[PDB]
């Protein structure tokens, strides 16, 4: 939860044929891990060249368009699959599950490296945007902003220096351009509150998520109300087996680091307009891992 | 064999080490996982740990340390458990009567929950039997849950220069705000006994109104190149100042000059009056405790609303 | 449940109705049919507000 | 030194969706606001003309089927009332590092592959592949049915640099041979730009816009979107055309597959022209797969030999192998 | 059990069908396959109502 | 050398939608900006006209049905208040390469087909098919009910080259025989142009515009769209009536007159098995050897060239395109 010295705001990043499943039992916006690992992979390459530190990643979804068709038999929609190429044997290809969609998202990169002062901010922003364009986020190509209107450059602003008045003015200016989209944040307070509240009935976690993510109707008739948009998300992957040396795991793609079998862990996230958030640093997602316990979560602790 | 994870439903050529079961529950209480149940585990018979290319191995960063690759598997027990939990809810004579009661308006004791915008995923394709722990009916019958953001459904934006939408532009009624206004206006009939909880749901519902309102103006400015002179400018003058296009190349320099020294302050009054006329209140209740909290909430919301637009021109 | 039972010649009309205050809609429907004061009228059940709950023509079954 | 059970290469030259619109060829140069073609629905009433199975000794049985026609719904896209020119706009990016493997089990194999790639590049550059791709981009080979029966097809490629300024080009698909590759100054320049981008120049973006004269009120043929959900009730469409933003378009992979139709060294080479670069030389339309595994020309066999035994195959095989590595995919096991 | 057997080029289509009046649905499938007049048609078994009972593609096995 | 389980031939001579409008026969010289005929709805009281079984029906049962008639809503399109002439405008393109197969499993079959096609073209050109098509394009046979009971029908077939009108043509459907094909200089020129386009000598675009005298305020019979109360749904494009592409191409291909009956039906559309929906009978039944599949199989495997008439019918089928094999 290190304080980011500066923040780079990507104005608009388009993605096509991304991963819309993100989980075995859920589908939709991609897992936050896909975005967090992206900034990490970028820092590993550009971080050494520009001598910058990126630990916080903010996610704001401006536009999400999936590829689904609702059938006439039932009200459950289906996804639009692709056609696999013919097999080597010459027989027809086998259909496989896949997802594709158009996702216009904006990422916030917290710059904690002190070396930023030694180089121009505009140059650092342009250098980062150049790698972001060639990079593939969420599993698909990133279509740059090219249209009749002028292109959108990446702006890096330092949040350490300046009075609180200038800080608030900057946050307002950023929210002004980030209003069209909705931000993504992890909300575990309400989740734990409901868990303890219904613990007496039964200690079931999945049941609570299922009950929260649905249209609840009360007898009176009436529909239960929620303060904002709440949806389940893949908080992380829990360790399912003990660590094994790179030699123990057969067919390992790397012998430098050991392989570990993990499972899926869900959570409950909330969609809040950027104007609702007071501190922008609280939006950036920070990956936290525990060496003893295999719990690895990207939830933003400073949000609470 | 009996295992809690298999690669058969994940991929046809996926082969690797399948764990027999979870000895411990690594899932923390702060989150939800398969390790939080520890019961109702259903493991079917399929048909030096090894991995495969389709294992979907992904590296994970560590603070000041090296990298650790993770090879997640396909949870079968949790998937079947959630599937049965949702099947017994959507189907069954018990839930069936519940939905019928809603149409009849009968206040039945039991409450039925719906799952709109569901998705279907097939396992095994032409050969569903190839999937592990997938029965004849269970194959391809596993439905997922929609995680799309509330803004997933996007419609067109229309702001014409005629009088058709010039007079009604100030309102800007949208299907998203229409469903919220009905829920907000339903909390004004609660008595003093229900005033305790109304202090939170009603307070949070005010912010969502301003949020859904600002999004409409943002999408309008981000979709329409501009708006020229339109009829009905008596009360619509304040609304036109919400979405400000750039000065035209062939226009004069007196357009931005007049708008620069003018702050948008009538938008707040037009919004407050619009909400006051949209939501009904009681005259006799003006001297009640509910009226005080209602006015306080409306004032708190109007303050942030006016503040948001104050920085727009400045 | 307050239900306003109205009678009109055609489904399109504005005539006042009696407030039954019944538990469920089925009760109001059975009451309207048992107490129907006319043969060719079109029964129209509506809630306390202006929203039309259901209608039934003389020669047709209940519709919502 | 055995092979790696897990081998994958990220695909290169990945394009995006192609937007379409209609308008007048006269205003195409001065007007780029052409409205998009919106999909529409239509109904067709056809007879069952499929091959008969039962014996033909039942004349009455046949006339019976004719009495019952086949009714279905489909989707079609037609140009506006007054529009004789179709416009298609799509972008293309060049990532680079084709030879660079994404994941390898053994380090020795990865090092050997990088060494062989560097050696090949030093001996001769990718100018051949870049030149082949230049022809595909210049001509309309990417179009499948829109090109057939066209009066004039004009392709314009613009190299989008840091600023709006670009080296906009103009070519003719009809003038350029479909089955023959000829050298030209513009083609050479484009091939050089592609080779640089692949080598890692730093940034490459090419916006390709095509204008094809079809006719007033004509019907375009977009890529049908696969659903795979037959449904449990009627009241559905039998043909669903892929559309984004209420506008017809062509799939990114469907475009990138045609654009990479440079595999002309297949063993048969008897009348067939350019073919898609795919493993085992499979062909959907022809239903046959050239370069079967029984022969030694197979991609996997050639790569295994050139890696373990260091046997450099014919220049043609090396070009095909580099093209496949550029396309990317999953190999090994 | 009255079952309507229909034949169409594509799985998605509307066409009249013969009434088999068979005891069981599996019996209906066998009868339809026996009476198939075509190779590329998609056999579709449907009940008297608009509910689709089952379908079978030319190159695929029976599906419900 | 067996056949290919997968065989497909893209259709040729594919026209576009046909727009409609109304106007005055006098203004025929200048026909632009005329407002289209917009479909509208009108209530119609349904009646019992079907043939009911006398055994099931009875005197009381009948009075019961007619007592409460079933109302049904339909859609009709009528010309403007003051308009006596209907106008229809549709384009046509010539792709070419009819014999060229789009997809084939076996290469030997494709080569044999291309060889047979080249041999046929060398022996005799498509001038016969082009001449027959010219008659259908000239006359108003494409119209199904609008032509019946018309005072004057005038067809104008223009030629669009590089966006300009290369050569125009004006014919009369009434003067031209419906069941008889007569030779004319213009028809021969049009047939030559079509043959060239099909042979691939250049792009060919023909804009056909017809003007039929129906009457003031008359009711046109557009193509009814499929149903999902509302019973009759008319197909409207951009709030204007039109005719389906297949509905036009079906009439335009009425060149099959070599059936084994020689009845008075006249021109029949080229369709496999000579099926006819209205007549409810399919000429050229499979029992005989004249069937298209048998003729092609024989002329391919056994290289048996059938009569010139059968060869023409087979070439017409290949031009129309379709799915063959298995």
């Amino acid at each position: 939860v290190t304080d980011p010295e500066a923040l780079l705001l990507l104005p608009r990043l388009s993605i096509q044929n991304a991963n819309a499943i993100s989980s075995p039992l859920t589908w939709g916006f991609p897992s936050p891990g896909a975005f967090t690992g992206f900034v990490h992979a970028l820092q590993r390459r550009v971080g050494i060249s520009l001598d910058i530190e990126l630990d916080g990643v903010g996610i704001v979804c401006h536009r999400f368009e999936a590829q689904i068709s609702q059938p006439a038999g039932k009200r459950t929609k289906v996804f639009n699959l692709t056609r696999n190429p013919l097999n080597r044997d010459g027989s027809t290809a086998a259909i496989v599950e896949e997802g594709r969609a158009h996702l216009e998202v904006s990422l916030l990169l917290g710059v904690h490296g002190d070396g930023l002062d030694d180089h121009p901010a505009q140059e650092i922003a342009r250098q980062v945007q150049e790698q972001a364009g060639a990079m593939r986020l969420a599993g698909g190509s990133i279509l740059p902003w090219c249209n009749e209107r002028f292109p959108a450059p990446n702006a890096e602003l330092l949040m350490l220096g300046g009075s609180d008045e200038q800080r608030r003015k900057n946050q307002r200016r950023l929210t002004r351009r980030l209003l069209p989209g909705f931000a993504l944040v992890s909300r575990e307070a309400l989740l734990q509150q409901h868990l303890e509240t219904l613990r007496t009935t039964l200690p079931e976690a999945t049941t609570l998520d299922a009950l929260l993510d649905l249209c609840r109707i009360n007898f009176e008739w009436q529909v239960r109300d929620k303060p904002g948009w709440l949806v389940p998300i893949p908080a992380g992957y829990n360790a399912l087996s003990p660590l094994y040396l790179p030699g123990e795991v057969r067919n390992a793609r790397d012998r430098e680091t050991p392989l570990r079998f993990v499972e899926n862990l869900f959570g409950l996230g909330e969609w809040l307009s950027p104007h609702r958030v007071a501190a922008l640093s609280d939006l950036l997602w920070y990956h936290h891992a525990e060496p003893d316990k295999g719990l690895y979560r990207w939830s933003t602790p400073r949000f609470v | 064999q009996l295992v809690t994870h298999t690669l058969k439903p994940i991929h046809p050529d996926a082969r690797g080490s399948n764990l027999h079961s979870l000895p411990q529950a690594p899932g923390q209480p702060g989150l939800a996982g398969s390790h939080e149940l520890g019961d109702r585990l259903v493991s079917d018979v399929v048909g030096a740990p090894a991995s495969h290319s389709l294992a979907k191995q992904l590296y994970f960063p560590l603070p000041g340390s090296g990298y650790h690759l993770l090879a997640p598997l396909f949870p079968t027990s949790l998937v079947h458990h959630v599937h049965a939990l949702l099947r017994e809810a959507r189907f069954g004579d018990a839930a069936k009567a519940a939905r019928e009661a809603r149409s009849r308006q009968e206040s039945w004791p039991h409450g039925f929950s719906e799952y709109p915008n569901l998705a279907i995923q097939k396992f095994g394709g032409t050969k569903p039997q190839n999937i592990s722990q997938l029965n004849n009916e269970r194959r391809g019958e596993n439905w997922l849950l929609p995680s799309l953001p509330p803004n997933w459904q996007r419609q067109n934006v229309n702001a014409p220069m005629r009088h058709s939408s010039v007079f009604e532009h100030d309102f800007g009624r949208t299907p998203e705000v229409s469903r919220l206004t009905r829920t907000l206006q339903r909390f004004l009939a609660k008595t003093v006994h229900n005033n305790l909880a109304i202090r939170q749901r009603r307070a949070q519902l005010v912010a969502q109104i301003c949020d859904e309102a600002l999004q409409y103006a943002a999408r309008l400015r981000e979709l329409e190149p501009g708006w020229s002179a339109t009829p009905g400018c008596q009360l619509h003058d304040a609304e036109q100042l919400w979405l400000d296009p750039l000065r035209a190349q062939t226009d004069e320099t007196f357009l931005q000059r007049r708008l620069r020294g003018d702050w948008p302050a009538e938008v707040g009054n037009r919004f407050a009056n619009w909400l006051n006329r949209a939501v009904s209140s009681d005259s006799q209740i003006l001297g009640s405790p509910e009226a005080a909290q209602w006015s306080q909430e409306l004032s708190k919301e109007l303050t942030m609303f006016k503040e948001i637009l104050e920085d727009e021109r400045d | 449940s307050t239900y306003i039972i109205k009678e009109v010649q055609n489904i399109n009309s504005d005539r006042e109705g009696v407030k039954v205050e019944t538990t469920s809609l089925t009760s109001a429907k059975r009451i309207a049919s048992k107490n129907q004061f006319f043969h060719g009228t079109v029964l129209r059940i509506e809630s306390e507000s202006g929203n039309w709950l259901a209608y039934k023509e003389d020669g047709k079954r209940w519709i919502e | 030194l055995s092979t790696a059970s897990v081998l994958a290469f990220e695909r290169k030259l990945d394009p995006s969706d192609a937007l379409m619109s209609a308008g007048a060829w006269a205003q195409r140069d001065a007007s780029q606001e052409w409205p998009a073609v919106t999909v529409r629905e239509k109904s067709v009433r056809g007879t069952i003309s499929n091959r008969l199975k039962t014996k033909d000794r039942d004349p009455a049985k046949l006339d019976a089927s004719i009495q019952s026609p086949n009714l279905q719904t489909v989707d079609v896209a037609n140009l506006p009332s007054d529009a004789d020119t179709l416009k298609v706009r799509f972008t293309l990016r060049v990532l680079g590092g084709a030879g660079t493997p994404s994941a390898c089990n053994d380090a020795a194999y990865r090092d050997k592959l990088l060494q062989t790639v560097a050696t090949y590049v030093n001996d001769q550059g990718f100018a051949e592949l870049a030149r082949r791709y230049a022809h595909n981009l210049a001509n309309a080979r990417f179009l499948w049915r829109n090109r057939v029966g066209a009066e004039a097809v004009e392709v314009r490629i613009n190299h989008i640099r840091q600023g709006e300024v670009a080296r906009a080009w103009r070519f003719d698909a009809l003038a350029i041979g479909l089955r023959d590759f000829k050298a030209d100054a513009e083609l050479d320049a484009l091939a050089e730009l592609i080779a640089s981008g692949l080598s890692g120049s730093g940034h490459v973006l090419l916006e390709v816009v095509a204008f094809a004269r079809i006719g007033d009120g004509q019907e375009v043929f977009p890529s049908q979107e696969l659903i795979l959900d037959k449904g449990d009730k009627k009241g559905q469409k039998s043909k669903t055309l892929y559309s984004v933003r209420d506008a017809a378009a062509i799939h990114s992979q469907k475009i990138g597959n045609a654009l990479r139709t440079i595999d002309t060294w297949y063993p048969d080479e008897d009348g067939l022209g350019p073919i898609a670069v795919e493993p085992y030389g499979s062909v959907t339309s022809q239903g046959k797969a050239y370069r079967q595994p029984k022969q030694k020309l197979d991609f996997y066999t050639l790569l295994d030999n050139w890696v373990l035994r260091d046997e450099a195959p014919a220049v043609e095989q090396q070009h095909y192998v580099i093209a496949n590595l550029i396309r990317g995919g999953v190999f090994g096991e």
